[PDB]
Formats: structure tokens, C-alpha cells, sequence
């Protein structure tokens, strides 16, 4: 286990045996792919192979090393104000819980229909000094599940978190990180969906009727400062203890908007990664 | 079977009809144990002569009635023996039995909600930080409200029912030990209740542990002569009364 | 060094294993 | 000493973490814990006790008590309807209820539920209502037949007095959200006359029914969150 | 234990067995709620149920996960002064020990008559820079039980804490936290009370005759600085190892003041969460 | 190395914590600890030794010694009263006492207490006082009968000389506060004449009684705190 | 306490590290995990399923479907050539393929590969193509003879319909780079006519062949990296 | 041990048994206090007691929880100078080893004649910024036993501590703490003394002939800075592993000076805590 | 990892258990 | 957790015990 | 103290050994 | 607590012992 796990030799690939010639009836190279199945032909079948003892692990080819990597999924921003502190909808951020709001990683999952996981979660606040001294800028992140009082503005009554989670980070002390159970009323997170809100010819349809899972109302606790700032707290996410069901063809068209598939670009012709050739004859 | 018989002193009560009986927090009232105790003197425990069936002052059930309460440690501040031992001692501890009688006919329609409540800190009727007055949370056999009128100069509680007098939607009140008196099945209501308090024996004078409330939910409705009065009578029995911290004697108020 | 789930909950733990 | 690496999360503070802290007041031996009749250990318990339902959720009634009774009337017509409320346990009239008040402390709910009704009528009085649970899928039924088609219970008013209607758990998602959500729509429950309210001579012809809701052993909640049903648009003074 | 405790499957709910029809005498659906008891009817009773093996824990529905969550219960503030340092009643805070001074969490307990617990306790100082440089602002929190010399002003003799507790926090070093035994002369904390100070028709009556448990006199040790500041040290509280007795109906009227029940708003009609319906007939 | 997480409380300082610290002066072998007659191990011990009570807590007397004696007088009347003090062990005259002085170092007290009185009278002299403990509940008694009704001890002055009066523990709260508090009011103790002070010829007719208070094995304190009874409105020089 | 030394790396953050974190939401018991038909555990699986190849990688064709078919034609001449593509699995036409699309998530690839072709011709139709794998070393062959000299497979179109051509693994370095690299050049594969496409009367004379590529159990990847084949020259709105 | 020690139930008090009446000869309530001994009478003796099983520990009533608490015993101060650095007797503190230099805690011991202990010791430097930037102000504390070169001024040769102890604290890094063996040539620390230096009618007499144990010469290593400061390094002290012999009556007169008993205030009449009553008859 | 009451007093400890 | 005198000397140790 | 590969991977470890 | 030469080399270790 150790060795196999430390040496990373858990999932090893078979070796390529030796072959000889075959002047025989059964032709393994011939199958009818229309059966929708996949061929089973190998080196040893087609050629006069040798003998290679392999030693490549398919460890890094596991839904956990494919998925289990932290990725920017949101960049909370706060261009503070000292003029009006508090006021409605200010100096505090709130953002709807999701992934589709930012590619590369959105891409990655979407490779599967259903998914399930405990999520890591890390916050990377970066304090840009627009003043001659930033002081001590404390911070409060927290999580507002449904249906819950989402701060109208900066000091509601909801920042008491008498029964909510609020993580606090003060300049110097390291990056806040924490983790989370798999939050869904369903046995798995719906990466997709072919359902709607209802029969209302104006109902919602997508990944989304099934994912109202939160939001995040933010706060820079410290009170009024002299010299201004702007805070940019980056939100990275990692999938630990993941499972996946029914793989899908990757995405080749740059999306737009989340919780939707829509590609149809604003005017520009739909572009894809495929390159053009002069002729099939020369590559 | 519904019939019930109860014997407490030299006194007994009967009821040819009933809705079970209820034991508050499923605990039966009893005497204090040398474990949870604290005091050091030998408690006087009047048996029978004290923990017997005292009946209070009766009341009228109106189509205008709003509700009436009695505070227990207090309702018997006059009831012989118990209510003397109360005044002669500092520490008092005791549990009760509440027999609520209210009959009328099978041609009547009405519903009373009866409930006991541990620490029933009432609210004042007036905004502020002024708490209800002593002298008004210490009515006596007579009880309080009815739907009465009074000086607003007095640091007077809330005559307000629906808020529970404490400002908790009555109806969640069902959380406190209770039962109703649906004149179509019921006749009485019987609550039995042990001694609940963070202390082994409290001050029978400063602190009322149990508070009892009776509230007309569905208004009394007959088609008879309003010559037909349908009282509501409450009877109570200290049970396992225990006293201690003997001395002079307090004073009536 | 391992299996020392310093935290109570299971959701908090390292990347799972392989089998 | 021990070559250590300080991990990302280190030094933070979470209103939700299990960690130890030096206890100021060393050597303190707290007051013993005497015995006290009735101690809780699980919200559940409180959730299984039927609390009364405001249903007469109507205008002037509302700030009063009546706001709790439902008078069963005349009804010239027949097969007429009484009331309706929707099941989504965080929805006035429900919400405020010991249950509701609670559920509003968690993000998700589940299981069956129990509705109980009581006749504060008369003795000589008689009636028969039909109560029904119309699962999520369509609109609260306009007519009885339409509603009788799904889950229901005919209630014979008699020497008993209390009929308890169960609300099975019908859902796609093992779990439902406590927060208003078109998806997690639990459905409606309604009540209608089966027969009438017949009263022999010189008995009133309107009477009330109280209604309640307690949980089922089915029941269970999760994901604690701060409540809905209470905005402290204070502060609080001294 | 582990698994059951790590998997959080300690308190599991029963499953819903299968039923068949019943054309029988005993009617479980009929009980008389006037008995004050609660019905015992189930799915299986009322309908023709199926068979569902459950898997929901009532773990998070425990007085410890209901109560055991940190909540703002006080926000100590110090608008420093450099003009007059010391002086009487300045630059040092003191505050009466309690909870009812701030909702959401006050709400939460009040759900029960009696309560008992060891309390966590955490301090979240936030230093707002009103100057061009905050220096090194050290801090001293401490606790003044009864009857004890409460600092008249900033440097008394009581800040020597020869036998008291004073926690010290210096800008940078993390949030001060600590814990505490259950402090009451009584076997439990009285969330409520129906007692008074005495027979004096002017005596006190409430939760409160029974809770004079302290106060907190504060101090910013550092001495006189040049560039001003304002400190806001937030006081969070968590209940660990809790017990509760005799539940109560929640609160629906926004309170005012602490150690009292009083609702009666200043003029405004008493408002509650209940909503109004046009008709009972349609929901 | 060891992936560690630094917890909230970390780096703080508490005047009340149990932690180790590098010892400067390594390799130091302290002077041996010779044997010394009388070593304490518990405040309690000190609390069980009766210290004298200032009770003649009156005007000019106070800065002197007399402030300790209580002269038993004439008394033309009969059944008259001597003195009174209240039990709340942090209340001058009590306070200053080895006990009081102490208790004022803790927030809470409990158990029984012992009051002892001694006759510095004569030999040929005689008397009989009645001492009483009036538990918390009412007012310090104006009259003897009223006070005799509760806890007391008749004291026959004779060849003995010292009568010790116990103060049982009567309270609601297992524990009482050391700080003045209307709630935690322990009560009053008073002394009156049962008979008189008779003296045969040519003996003085006034004489004194000393009074004291030591603890009971009942006794116990908690929640250490800094004292009351001493304000260093100094400093202290060199 | 434990004399510890904080190591260099301490306090950092890596998008690639295995460490634990306090779980907010303590005591949460997630929805059970019901059974669901078809769950993956390894990219590999997806890599072994043959996905179709865009090869008609030509002009107007490209944005359409045709971009997938290869029509086998007339051919006046004989021994003429059909098409060619190069093996470097991250090279349009390959790239976009379930495999390619993937491989582009890792820095290095290895093992054998499988190309399969299918005749969407007719029944009465006949043909014989020669497919060949020209290992890395020289230029994609201009002529058949030259290409037939290396690895190949003659394909007899018949009642079967699908011929699968294996691409052995020939390389110096156990491993090849997924990124375009002159060194790690995998080679070319091409197809030519062995005979012709003969069709009896009144049958079309052009027909198509679809082509595919799935992996071999040989196969394996490593060094995960972010993809090539997708530039989010967005953002993404709401 | 654990439970008993964790539950803090080590020293428990007896319970109050039950009594009955006694119409008997031996009168326990009668003893003659002149014997100098203490009565032994109890509840059970005097009254008709009941039965109370106790549960109060005398744990917190131990010379270790009575003594073992940190207390300010000195406040080293340095009003830096940049004008003249070094110079004689500057920018470096030195202070004579003792306790009597500051009440509340002085009080506390004095409750006993002899005492013995290992001392904790903690330093709480607080850097007040009197400048627009405090830089990096390093610090050196150390200990100068007798007879040893006590720095004449700031950089002597004694700050090399080739064989002395010097603890170093740099702004940010936490409070310096350390501990110490019981330093006395004697088997115990003399809280008092009725001895003198000699027969010289001008010799010293007190706690003090027996406690010349040190002094502390201080230093702010960093060199010359630009923007001024003032440092205030507080010295707290805790008694761990303590023993005490022959208790004494507490102090009721505010002292003045150390190593002496002297009370005699400057003019003011000697004041004590005792309060005055109108009459003994009413309390 | 658990039951390591790093601190002496009991009041200081994690959230209790369940039973 | 206990008796781990991380330091050599005895003078350095926690508050003693009780007996 | 040793062989406590606090990290999973082998590439992360101390300087190897000698033999 | 002791003999935990957290470091490899011997030159790195506490003050030796006594014998
Ligand atoms: C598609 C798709 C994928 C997912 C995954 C959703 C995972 C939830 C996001 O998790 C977070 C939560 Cl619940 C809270 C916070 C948070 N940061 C500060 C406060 O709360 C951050 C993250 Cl990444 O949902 N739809
Ligand atoms: C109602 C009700 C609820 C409670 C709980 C009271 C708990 C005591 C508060 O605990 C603290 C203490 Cl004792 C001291 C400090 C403190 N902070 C800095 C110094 O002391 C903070 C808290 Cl939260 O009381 N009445
Ligand atoms: C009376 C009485 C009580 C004591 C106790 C004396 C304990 C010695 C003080 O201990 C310290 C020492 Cl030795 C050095 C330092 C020190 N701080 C920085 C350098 O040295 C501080 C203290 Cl509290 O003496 N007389």
C-alpha cells in the first residue's frame, strides 16, 4: 500500500507480450463498430510485438488527480468607500454560489453529467494600498445559505452569525482555508439538467433550478480608515473525495454566462479549436 | 375509561368525565434528596395537613372573557397551614395537582386551554425597562385578568393574551404542560407537576416557580338564558411540600 | 505519518485513496 | 525541534469550530448539577409536539386569537370548501409554529408531517369534513372531486373529536429546502365538507375547529443557518 | 463510534415500513388532543406506504450543534483620546456580563427555560487607523467579577491582576480565545425568572436578580501614541458542553432592553412575523 | 514537517495559565529545603481559626481596641437587646476578620459558620444571654420574642465561659456571592438578655464579652478575584 | 512546549496539496449516495472509447459534419493515395477527439493507439485500401510502395466493415510529450488504394468511410497541466 | 486522579449528616477559647440538621491557586533619547529585585511568614510611537545578580552576557517568558525578618538584609533610530510549585516603601478598611 | 486524533460527544 | 496530555499537583 | 526522530540515505 | 520529552549529559 501509494504504482498498465506470426482464420482486426461497442485489438494482435514489462501508473489519471486541484472560481472585489460607510449594498460583497461563472475549471467537470464531492475552499485576500498606510484591515467571510438574511448593507444583524459561518482573517495571519461536506438535497451535484421550474412557459430550465446554494455576503470589519484601499479576495476551490458518473464530450466553444449551454456568440461566427487543412493528402 | 378519583388530604375530588391527566415533564412530584440538597437543617414536612386539596375563588366564563391566570406559590398564600408555613420559613419547596372544573351542558360549545409554565416572566404593558410590580404578580386565590381595568401608573403587566403575556405566540404555548376543556367531551383538566427550578428549595415569597394559565380559545356559545352562568373553578394541592429556615414570620401584603 | 484526521468531520480530510 | 509546516487556514477564526482553549479560572469546581425534571437533548423532541396553527390568517383577525380557530359554518351549497394552506413548512400560516419557527434555523427539511384537527363544536352537533393533501405537481384544487383524487382522509366528527391527517413524504430529492423554492414545493392541503354540520334544536350552527401540526418520526433537518422569522431592527437597550 | 461519529450517524431516524390496507375497527387516526398529549400516528398508519430505509441523522438537531456556535454578544469600542489620558471613565471599557444585550443568539437560548454550559470566548480586536501610523497597540482584557475593584480609570491598581484574569493581545499575534467553567451559584443559568429582589414594591424582577456576573473593564496598555485610533474589540461566544431543560415557544416580537420580556414598542403597533391572507380558501 | 494549524488563542498571555517556560539558570540545584514547623497547604486552615470581631463598630471606639469588646451592662428594663451584625461575611464589622479579609479574595462562599463568645466578666458574676440567627427573608428583629422564633442558642454564663453559636447554612442557591447582593443576603445574628448580669457585692456591674468567628467544615470558597478591603492609593516608595 | 522549528514552505498555499481543513458545518450528515448506473474512476476509460475523427479537415467542410467523412472515390490512376494525418495526438485533426481533448490536460503521453475505419459504402460495393503507420524518422510518404515498407495493414472491405489499425509504440524515450515537439514526433499514418472501389450497376461510385481512434491498454498519461484546445477569451456573464 | 483532577474534586469537604435532639449532659457548645485552641462545633451539634451530600472542592483554596497567578510587580520604562545615546545611566534600565515595590500581590504573600517557590516570569513590552514610524526595535533583558558588572551605561561590556542571561524580543514575536529556580541561600524566601545587618546602631533591619538578589539592567539594542519612542516593558510574576509556613494576619493599612512595615502616613490619619456604625443595635 | 485534552480543566475541551 | 516536561530543569514545569 | 514522511509523494522526503 | 534528535547530524543536539 505504502510503497504502492508512495511510489505511486497503484493502477498499473499491463505489459506488451511477445507475438509470432499468424496465418490464421480469425481476424481480430475486423469488428463492426456499428454495434456501438469498442474494439479490443492490441499491439500483440496486429504486429509481431516483443516483450516490454511496463511501469506506468494510471494513478494521475483518476477522477481525483484530474479533479482534486484548486481553481479560481471567483474574485470578490471591494473598492472601499469612506465617504458613505454602510449605505445600501456597499463595502460588502455577496455572489451566487457556483462554478460556471468562470471557464478552465468549469470546462473540466462538465466532462461528466453528475458529480459529487466534499470541497476544499480557500480564500486569498490581497490588499491593494491606494493610501499611504493600510492599517489593520480585518475581514469577515460568510456564507448565506438560502433562505437567510443576506446583509442589506455592511452592518446588518446578520453579521452576528449566531448560527452561521464566518471566517475571520487579519493582515499577516495566513490564508483562510476550510472544507465542506457535500451540500445537496440530491445524491449528487447536477452539472447539467433537462428540467424546468414548471409548466410556465416562462419557467427556468438548466443547472440551476438546481443550485441555489447560497451566496456569500462579505465584510471588512475594521470600521472607517483614513487612507483608502481596495480588497480582492480570490476564491479557489478543490474537490476532495470525488465521484463521477456518465462522461461527456468536452466543450469546444467558448461559453458565455453560466447555468446555460448557450454558445451563439455576439455576432462573431461560432468558433472552435479545429484547424483548417489545404489538403487531406499531406499533414 | 374516563371517570377519575383523586385523594389528597382529608380531601377527595371526583370527575365522571375527563381527558386523561398529565404529569409535567413526565416526572412525579416527590421530596428532596440529600444529594441535590444544599441547606443543613431538617425540613418540616406537613403531610396531609398541608398538601391537601384547596379550592380557590370561582370565575365566570364570558363570551367576552379573555383569560385569567393564577401564580401557584402565591395562589395559596392564605390556604391554611401550607400558607403559614410559607411565611414562617425562608425555604419552601413543593409540587402540585391542578383540578380545573368547568361544566355546562352538551348543548353548549366552548374550549379552554389550560397550561402550567415554569418561570413565567411577564412583560409590562408599557414600553421601557420597567418590570411588572410585585403586588400585581401576587394576586392570590383571586387570580388576575378576567378582562379587567386598572391604573396604568402601576408597573402593570400585559393583560395581553395572544402574545402569552411574555410575547411568544400563544399556540406554541402547547409546549408547556397542558390540556383543554372542550365542553363536548371534557369536564375538567388535570395537571400534576413536580418542582422545577435551578435550586433545591427557593423562596416561597419572592419566587413563584409555577404559573398557570387558562385561556378561552373557542368562545362559549349556548342558546340559553344568560341566567345560565358557567363558572370555572380551580382546585389545588401542594404535594410533597417541604419547608425549612424557620424563624419569626414574614408579613402579609 | 497518516490517518490522523485531526478534524472530527469526514468532509475534512485529505484527498481520498485509490483502490 | 519538530520541523513543522503551518497550514493554510492557520490563525483563522471560525464561528463553527471544535477546538480547546486555556481555561481562565483554573481549579474551579462548578456548582453541582442537581436533578431537574424535563431536559431536552434534541430539537426533534420539540418538533414532535403539536403546536397550534394560525390559519384564519385573515386581516383584522390576525393580531388577535381567533387567528387560530376556523369556524365551520352553514353552507347553503353542498360539497363546498373550507380552507387551504400550503405545506412548505416555512410559509405563514405555518412558519410561526414551534416547528416552522425552528425549521427556519436550518436550510433543509425532510420526512412526513402531521396535521391534527379538533372539533370545538358541541356534543349534540355532527359533521363530516374531507381533508386532503395535494402533492406537488399542480395547482391547489379549485374543487373537491379534483382534490379527493390524491391523498386524503374523510373525518367523522363524533365522540372522538380529533382526526390526524398524515402528509406522506413525496419528493424527488431525498431532501427539500426550507427556503421558498419553486422546485422544493411541498404542495397543498385543503379541507371540505363531506356532509354537513347538523345540529338539533337550539344549538349554535357555526362552531370552530382548531388545527395543529407536530412532526413524524420520519422527520429530520439539517444545515443550520440563522432564522428568517425574526429581524432585530433594534437595537436593544438598557 | 468513530464511523458513527465521523460519518455522523449517531442519532438515526427509523425507516418507513410497508403497509397494506385496513378495513378494521381500531382507528389510530382518531385521538383526543385535549389530553394535552401528542398524537402518535405515522405514514404507515394513514396510507399504504412502501419501504424506505432511511439515513438521516438527527445529529445536527442536538442542543449542542443548535447551541454550540459563536455569536457577537458585544462590541467593545474605544475612541481613544491623547489629550487627556487616564481621566475618569476613559480609554478603558467596562460592560455588564450578559447576552440579552443582543438578539439572534438571545433568541436561540430563550427557546428554553434553563440552560447550563461551559462557554468558549473569543475576542476579535480590529484597529482602525485614523492616523498616518498605528504603531504597536497592545491590549488588556479582564474580567471583574463582583465585587471587585473596577477600574475608575485606565491605570487603577486593578490592572495589576495579582489575582484576576487579564488576557493580552498585541497587533499581529492572533485572536485571543479561551474558555470558561460554568459560573453560577445555582445548578443552571436562569434564562428566565419569576422572582424579585424583595417585598419592596420597588424591587427588581427578572433574569437578573440573577446574573450579576461581572463586568469587563478594558484597557489599551501601550501609553500615549501620536496618530489616533479607534479600537473595536468584538466579543463572540460559544456554548460547549451544554444542557437544556423545559423548552419554550420562540420569540416573535422584536425585544428592546435585556433581562426583560417587554415588547411594547415606542408607539409603533406590536409587530410580528405573521403575514396576512386575503382568504383562507386559497393559499 | 507536521502540517499544523495555529489556533485562536495562540500567542496570547493569561495571568491564569498553566504552561512551562525554558528555565534560565540551567543546572541549578536549589538550597535544600529544611524542615520548618508549621506549613499551610490550604487557605481553609486559616479560615477555621477564630479571629476576633470588631463589633463595637462605633465612632471614636473604632480606631482603638475597645472596638473588639462589647460591654454587657445594667439594663433597667428586662428582655432587652445587646447587639446585632449581619452575616454577609464581607460586611464590616465582619470583613476585616481573618475570614472576611480572605473571602474578599473569592467571588463565592458557602457553608455553615461559627460564632463564639467569651465572658471577660468576673468569676462571682453571672448572666444568661440569648443569641440568635435570623435567616434571610425578613428584617433584623426589633424584639427578642420575634428573633427567638428562629435559630438560636441560650447561653448560660458559668464556669465554662465560651458559648459557640452555629450559623447553619440556609440558602436557595448552593452558593452565595461574597459581594454585597440583595439576593445572596445571608441574614442577621443578634444577642439579647435572657436573665441579667447579677453580681454580688463589690464587683463591677458592667463587664465585657469578646466575640469571634471561625469557619465550619462545611465551608468552602471559589472563583478567586482581587480584594475589596485594600486600595493601594499609593504608590509605594523606596 | 514542544520546541519546534517552522520550515521553509510554511504558510504558503499550493493549488496542488493534500492537507486537511476545519470543516464549517460540523455535524452534517450528507444526503445518502444512491446507486447510479455508470460512474467513472479513471480518465483512461474515456480514452479507450473510440470517438470520431475530423479529417476532412478542409476549408468549407470544417464547420459542418462532412468534416468527419472521407469519400472514397473514383481514381482513374491506380495505387493512388487517400489521406494522411500525423500521429502526434494533440494535432488537429486529432486534438478535438475525446482523447486529444484530454491528452491536452497532461504534459506527457505513451503507449500504442488504435485507429479504426468503417465503410459507409454499399453492400454490393467492394474495395481494398492499404493503411500505414510511418514511424518517426522521415517524411510522410509521397508514394505507397515507400509507405508499405513500414507498419501497415491491408484492409479488405467486405461483410465485416470495420478494420482497426494499431499504432505500435515506437520511440526512444519511454515517454513522449503531448506538446508539439520536433523530438517527440510520433510519425504519420496514411491510407491508399490496394485495388479499387468496384460497384456493380447502378450503385453510386463514391462512398464514405468514417474514421476513429480509441486507446490501447498500453496507453497512459501524466504530469497534469491546463489545456490547449480552449481559450476563454471571455469572460462569461450572468 | 484525572477525573478527580480534571473534574477538580481533589480536596472535598465532608457532608452534613442528620441529627436528632439532645437532652444530654455533655455540652459541645461550651468550650474555653482561652486555651487558645479553636472550637470544634458543627451544624449537626447545635441543630437538628438533615443530610446533605456535599460536592465542593477546596481545590481553588490551595496555596497554589491562591498564589499561582501572574501579577505586575514592576513596570520598566525607557523614554529614549537620540540626542545622547549611551551617556551615563541612560536608555537602559536597572531595578532592584523585589516584590514589596507594588501592593495587591505584596499583600497576598505577606499573609505568610515564610514562602518558597519557583517563579514564572513574563515580560510584556509595549512600544509607544511618538514618531511617525517605530522601525524595528529589538530588546535585551538581563539579569544581574550580585555582585556583577551592572551596566554603567547602555553598551558596557556586560551586555555580552558571556555567562549571564539575556532574553531578546523583537517587535512581532511574542511575549518573552521563562522560569526560574528558587534562588535563596536559605531554605525559604524571607517575606519578613527581625534581624539586622549588625550591632551598628545604624544597621539595616528588615526583609532585605535578606534579599539582594539582583537587579535588572535593561537595553534596546537596535542603535539610533529617527522617530522617537518610549518603551514600557511590564514585569508579571507567577509562583509555581509553592510552599508556605506560618500564616499571618492580612494587611489593613496601605503601605509606603518596601522591605518595611511602616504605615504612618504623611500627615493623613492612619486609615483602615473598618467602617463606622451609628449603633451596635442595628446592622 | 483525540482525547488529548491539552488543557488541565474540563471546561476547556471540545464540544462534547453525543450518545 | 501531560508529564511532558519539554524542559530539562524542574523549576520549569506546570503548576504542581495536589495531594 | 525519522521516517515520518509527513508528505504522501516520495519525491518529497529528506536527502536519501547511504549504504 | 527527550532524545528526539530532530536533526540528523550529531553536532546538532542539546548540551550533552553528565556522568
Ligand atoms: C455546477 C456547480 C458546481 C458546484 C459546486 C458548488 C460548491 C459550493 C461552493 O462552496 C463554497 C461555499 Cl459553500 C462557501 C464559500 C465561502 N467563502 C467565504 C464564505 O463562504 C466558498 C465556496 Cl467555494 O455547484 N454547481
Ligand atoms: C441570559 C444569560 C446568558 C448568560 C451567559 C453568561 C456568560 C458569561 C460571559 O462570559 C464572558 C466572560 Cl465571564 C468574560 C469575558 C471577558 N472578555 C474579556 C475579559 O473577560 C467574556 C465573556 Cl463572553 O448569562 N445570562
Ligand atoms: C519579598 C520578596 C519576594 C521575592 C521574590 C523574588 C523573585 C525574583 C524576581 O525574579 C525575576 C528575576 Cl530573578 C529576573 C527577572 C528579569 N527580567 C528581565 C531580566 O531579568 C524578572 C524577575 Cl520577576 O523576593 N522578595
Amino acid at each position: 500500500n505504502y510503497i504502492d501509494e508512495v511510489l505511486n504504482e497503484v493502477l498499473v498498465v499491463p505489459n506488451i507480450k511477445e507475438s509470432h506470426h499468424t496465418t490464421s482464420n480469425s481476424a481480430p482486426l475486423l469488428d463492426a463498430a456499428e454495434t456501438g461497442h469498442t474494439s479490443n485489438v492490441q499491439p500483440e494482435d496486429a504486429i509481431e510485438t516483443r516483450y516490454v514489462i511496463t511501469s506506468q501508473t494510471r494513478d494521475e489519471m483518476s477522477i481525483e488527480s484530474f479533479l482534486g486541484r484548486s481553481g479560481c472560481v471567483h474574485i470578490s472585489r471591494i473598492k472601499v468607500d469612506y465617504t458613505d460607510y454602510n449605505g445600501q449594498d456597499i463595502n460588502f460583497t455577496k455572489w451566487k454560489i457556483t462554478l460556471q461563472e468562470m471557464a478552465q475549471i468549469r470546462r473540466k467537470f462538465e466532462l461528466f453529467t453528475y458529480v459529487r464531492f466534499d470541497s476544499e475552499i480557500t480564500l486569498v485576500p490581497c490588499i491593494a494600498g491606494r493610501g499611504d498606510d493600510i492599517g489593520h484591515i480585518v475581514m469577515q467571510y460568510m456564507y448565506v445559505p438560502p433562505g437567510a438574511p443576506i446583509p442589506s448593507k455592511r452592518n446588518d444583524f446578520s453579521w452576528q452569525s449566531g448560527t452561521n459561518m464566518s471566517i475571520f482573517w487579519q493582515h499577516g495571519q495566513p490564508f483562510p482555508r476550510f472544507s465542506i461536506p457535500f451540500l445537496s438535497i440530491a445524491s449528487a451535484y447536477y452539472m447539467f439538467y433537462d428540467g424546468y421550474d414548471g409548466d410556465n412557459t416562462s419557467s427556468k430550465y438548466g443547472s440551476v433550478v438546481t443550485n441555489d446554494m447560497g451566496t456569500i455576503c462579505s465584510r471588512i470589519v475594521t470600521e472607517k480608515q483614513k487612507l483608502s484601499v481596495v480588497i480582492t479576495t480570490h476564491i479557489y476551490h478543490k474537490a476532495k473525495h470525488t465521484k463521477a458518473w456518465c462522461p461527456r464530450p468536452p466543450r469546444a466553444v467558448p461559453y458565455t454566462h453560466s447555468h446555460v449551454t448557450n454558445y451563439m456568440p455576439e455576432t462573431g461566427d461560432v468558433t472552435t479549436a479545429i484547424v483548417r487543412r489545404n489538403t487531406i493528402t499531406t499533414a | 375509561d374516563r371517570i377519575m378519583q383523586i385523594t389528597r388530604g382529608d380531601s377527595t375530588i371526583s370527575s365522571d368525565d375527563v381527558a386523561n391527566a398529565v404529569v409535567g415533564y413526565g416526572v412525579w412530584p416527590h421530596y428532596l434528596t440529600p444529594q441535590d440538597a444544599t441547606a443543613i437543617n431538617k425540613p418540616t414536612q406537613p403531610d396531609t395537613s398541608s398538601n391537601r386539596f384547596y379550592t380557590l375563588e370561582s370565575k365566570h366564563w364570558n363570551g367576552s372573557s379573555k383569560g385569567w391566570w393564577w401564580k401557584l406559590p402565591d395562589a395559596l398564600k392564605d390556604m391554611g397551614i401550607f400558607g403559614e408555613n410559607m411565611y414562617y420559613h425562608f425555604l419552601g419547596r413543593s409540587g402540585y395537582t391542578v383540578h380545573v372544573q368547568c361544566n355546562a351542558s352538551k348543548f353548549h360549545q366552548g374550549t379552554l386551554l389550560v397550561a402550567m409554565i415554569p418561570e413565567h416572566q411577564l412583560a409590562s404593558a408599557k414600553h421601557g425597562s420597567v418590570t411588572a410590580g410585585y403586588k400585581l404578580t401576587h394576586p392570590g386565590e383571586a387570580g388576575r385578568d378576567v378582562s379587567q381595568e386598572r391604573d396604568a401608573s402601576l408597573r402593570q403587566p400585559s393583560d395581553d393574551s395572544w402574545l402569552n403575556f411574555d410575547g411568544t405566540l400563544l399556540g406554541n404555548l402547547l409546549i408547556f404542560p397542558h390540556q383543554f376543556i372542550n365542553l363536548r367531551s371534557n369536564n375538567s383538566a388535570t395537571l400534576i407537576v413536580p418542582y422545577v427550578n435551578a435550586v433545591p428549595m427557593d423562596s416561597m415569597l419572592r419566587h413563584n416557580n409555577w404559573c398557570l394559565v387558562i385561556i378561552p380559545i373557542s368562545p362559549l356559545r349556548s342558546e340559553t338564558t344568560s341566567s345560565n352562568i358557567v363558572p370555572i373553578t380551580v382546585s389545588i394541592s401542594p404535594m410533597c411540600a417541604e419547608f425549612s429556615g424557620a424563624r419569626a414570620k414574614n408579613i402579609k401584603q | 505519518y497518516f490517518n490522523i484526521n485531526y478534524f472530527k468531520d469526514a468532509a475534512s480530510s485529505g484527498a481520498s485513496r485509490l483502490d | 525541534g519538530l520541523p513543522v509546516y503551518i497550514t493554510p487556514g492557520s490563525g483563522q477564526f471560525m464561528t463553527t469550530d471544535d477546538m480547546q482553549s486555556p481555561c481562565a479560572l483554573p481549579w474551579y469546581h462548578p456548582t453541582k448539577e442537581i436533578s431537574i425534571p424535563g431536559e431536552v437533548k434534541n430539537l426533534i423532541e420539540m418538533c414532535q409536539v403539536d403546536t397550534l396553527i394560525p390559519v384564519n390568517n385573515v386581516g383584522n383577525n390576525v393580531g388577535n386569537v381567533s387567528m387560530y380557530t376556523v369556524q365551520l359554518g352553514n353552507q347553503t351549497g353542498m360539497a363546498q370548501k373550507v380552507f387551504s394552506i400550503k405545506v412548505d413548512i416555512t410559509s405563514t400560516p405555518l412558519a410561526t409554529t414551534l416547528i416552522g419557527e425552528i425549521a427556519s434555523y436550518y436550510t433543509h427539511w425532510t420526512g412526513s408531517l402531521r396535521f391534527s384537527f379538533m372539533f370545538c363544536g358541541t356534543a349534540n352537533t355532527t359533521l363530516k369534513l374531507l381533508l386532503a393533501y395535494t402533492p406537488p405537481g399542480i395547482d391547489e384544487p379549485t374543487t373537491r372531486k379534483d382534490a379527493m383524487l390524491g391523498t386524503h382522509v374523510v373525518w367523522d366528527v363524533g365522540l372522538q373529536s380529533t382526526i390526524s391527517l398524515v402528509v406522506p413524504w413525496v419528493s424527488a430529492s431525498h431532501f427539500r429546502l426550507t427556503a421558498d423554492n419553486k422546485y422544493s414545493m411541498a404542495g397543498y392541503i385543503t379541507c371540505w365538507y363531506q356532509t354537513n354540520l347538523v345540529v338539533p334544536p337550539s344549538t349554535p350552527q357555526t362552531a370552530d375547529m382548531l388545527c395543529f401540526v407536530s412532526a413524524c418520526k420520519d422527520f429530520c433537518l439539517r444545515m443550520a443557518r440563522d432564522t428568517d422569522l425574526h429581524i432585530q431592527s433594534g437595537p436593544i437597550e438598557q
